[PDB]
């Protein structure tokens, strides 16, 4: 019952240019920026992302993005989300996905990354997301999508891996973060992008987690992360792209959700919001752009619902997951 | 993380210029101080105050344990338990403020790990609290699974919990969530128990005539209804239980015309009992279900081919 009721003079139409100055610019003191320095690495990834899917990457800095990224690569492996902060899960895939964007993986230490993953997996086959022990099958995402953009699957132990992420596998159809967790959208976006990488998609049950899933759009044709919660552009983005894997897409009301995600862009500002009339961020704009490339906008590149990077890239490396259509 | 805020101003410009450099500045101390091996306690107050408003800044929480680590190694039984009892009277200052911080809780959940006498009935209580604020904190609820079985805690009191929490108020789909992984443990097969599913069901049908909106009893019954027997398998009670459910679902139908869940309910209810018997009033309610939720009806259409089918095979292994 919850939800937001769409202002009629909401934008409905998709501004690129505006993405594309919104995103070119951002990074130029400043107070959200500066407090992000912790999650550095995937701000960069977003931005670079969203640029290269509204074909703008050229106008970001490529050579300085390497040095940074080199620069965060620590003695075990791993990488940080900034030069001084402690290597994670996370900002390895992050810095693994801006280095397959720029083709550019031997920048850093390919066999350190592997190990730095390899040596996270614990004997229930789950990942830590560093050294600190906390389990999360978002991390069982991150390791995955790590080595296969590397080339490296075989590295991890698959079996026990796959064996841990369907150990939380709920009685809706759902994932959660570790055993007898919760559903959620976010959650089931990793655990459905992890067996798609590890060809397990038939272990899903595509009707009942395809029904949860679309029962995430709300009247206004936003999705929401769960039941009883507010639609965003992230759990759209998350939601969305769990459908096409699991082959579901045409579950939800696809204008009704491409009305929505145009709605929560800034006409002025350029960039997305999580909902209309709120503050735009590269996040939400990088989701934004996402969703309405798998929406089927002919301006945006085709984006990759498993890696969240442009098909072609993909198609580069040969890493393309089947899914369930 | 955060977000978001809607889209006098610079004494509020101002103040968060003012507070960026009181946190530039003790960022950049801790790390001075890190790269310097001082591990002491200037980490920790540097730390607080950040942490206080950022808890996703991971680093921090894991310099805090390394300060934590080495003093352990160096000061009495008494002076590191002092230091663990501020730790915890600090995270939860830091919980109150975010309760939804993935660092904050495995911050806790390490720090709980590694002491030598755990009061972990303090830690339910900490989130029976918490869990009076936000029913839906996931964040809570796997610290509250984790505290449960540290303190090996047992299913059948869990379910009290569960109980408490179900019939005072709504917010329920942690809490059925948390019912459904509680009742498998305590029926534990290598498919719930009649008995024990029935009364489920009981429980389940009370929720959504009581609140015919509320979603998660509605998800939950659908998990029910797959969790068992069989249609040429139904007990007579089952059988009448499932058809007294169904004359339920219709008067909420009268009552509730746009209720789309009690709709696909009365589907789902009719499949449970005689797929073929019930066939042409399955076909009636689809296109009604369709009207009401159009959203769905992509959703509903490819039910109703997969039924059809079902039913094709049905009449197939007619004798
Ligand atoms: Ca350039
Ligand atoms: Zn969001």
């Amino acid at each position: 019952q919850k939800d937001v009721t769409i202002k009629s003079d909401a934008p409905d139409t998709l501004l690129l240019e505006k993405h594309a100055d919104y995103i070119a610019s951002y990074g130029s003191d400043d107070y959200e920026y500066c407090m992000s320095e912790y999650l550095r690495m995937s701000g960069v990834y977003w931005g670079l992302t969203v640029m290269d899917l509204m074909g703008q990457l050229h106008r970001m800095n490529k050579e300085e993005i390497l040095v940074f990224i080199k620069s965060c690569q620590h003695e075990c492996g791993g990488v940080s989300a900034s030069i001084g902060h402690d290597p994670h899960l996370l900002y390895t895939l992050s810095a693994v996905q801006i280095l397959t964007l720029y083709d550019s993986i031997h920048v850093i230490n390919v066999d350190k990354v592997v190990a730095y993953v390899q040596s996270l997996q614990k004997e229930d086959g789950s990942f830590a997301g560093d050294i600190w022990g906390e389990i999360d099958t978002r991390f069982s995402f991150c390791a995955v999508a790590t080595l296969a953009l590397l080339g490296k699957l075989d590295a991890i132990n698959v079996e026990k891996a796959i064996e841990f992420v369907l150990s939380c596998m709920n009685f809706d159809g759902g994932f959660g973060c570790r055993p007898g967790s919760e559903s959620h959208a976010g959650q089931i976006y990793c655990c459905t992008g992890f067996l798609a990488i590890t060809s397990q998609l038939h272990q899903v049950n595509s009707d009942l987690l395809g029904w949860w899933l679309c029962e995430r759009q709300l009247p206004s044709g936003g999705l929401n992360g769960r039941p009883e919660k507010l639609p965003d552009v992230c759990y759209s983005w998350w939601v969305l792209a769990s459908l096409k894997i699991i082959g579901r897409l045409h579950w939800i009301d696809r204008e009704k959700l491409r009305s929505f995600i145009l709605a929560c862009q800034d006409e002025e500002t350029g960039g997305f919001a999580d909902r209309p009339g709120d503050m735009v961020d590269p996040f939400h704009t990088l989701f934004g752009i996402a969703g309405l490339s798998l929406l089927g906008e002919e301006q945006i590149k085709p984006v990759s619902p498993v890696f969240c990077m442009p098909e072609e890239v993909l198609q580069r490396v040969n890493v393309q997951p089947e899914l369930v259509s | 993380m955060h977000g978001r805020l809607k889209v006098q101003a610079e004494a509020k410009r101002l103040e968060r210029e003012q507070k960026l450099k009181l946190y530039q500045s003790a960022t950049q101390a801790v790390f001075q101080k890190r790269q310097a091996g001082e591990l002491d306690e200037s980490v920790l107050e540097l730390t607080s105050q950040i942490l206080g408003a950022n808890p996703d800044f991971a680093t921090l929480w894991n310099c805090r344990r390394e300060v934590l680590q080495h003093l352990e190694t160096e000061k009495s039984p008494e002076e590191s338990a002092a230091l663990v009892k501020a730790e915890l009277g600090f995270l939860e200052s830091c919980l109150r403020v975010n309760p939804k911080s993935y660092g904050t809780w495995h911050h806790r959940c390490w720090l709980l790990s590694r002491l030598p006498e755990p009061n972990w009935a303090r830690e339910l209580e900490l989130c029976a609290r918490f869990l009076e604020a936000d029913e839906r904190n996931f964040h809570c609820w796997d610290y509250r699974r984790f505290v449960a079985a540290q303190a090996a805690v047992a299913p059948a009191e869990e379910l009290a919990f569960t109980d408490s929490l179900i019939t005072r108020n709504f917010s329920n789909y942690s809490s059925w969530h948390y019912r459904s992984c509680l009742l498998p443990q305590l029926h534990p097969q290598p498919r719930l128990p009649e008995n024990v599913l029935l009364k489920e069901l009981e429980l389940v049908q009370n929720a959504f005539f009581t609140d015919p909106n509320d979603q998660s009893a509605w998800f939950y019954h659908r998990w029910l209804l797959g969790a068992g027997s069989g249609r040429c398998e139904l007990s007579v009670e089952k059988s009448t239980v499932l058809q007294s459910e169904l004359e339920s679902c219709k008067e909420l139908q009268e009552l509730e015309p746009e209720n789309k869940w009690c709709l696909l309910t009365i589907i789902l209810l009719m499949r449970a009992l005689d797929p073929l018997l019930y066939e042409k009033e399955t076909l009636q309610y689809f296109s009604t279900l369709k009207a009401v939720d159009p959203m769905r009806a992509a959703y509903l259409d490819d039910l109703r081919s997969k039924f059809l089918l079902e039913n094709s095979v049905l009449k197939m292994e007619y004798a």
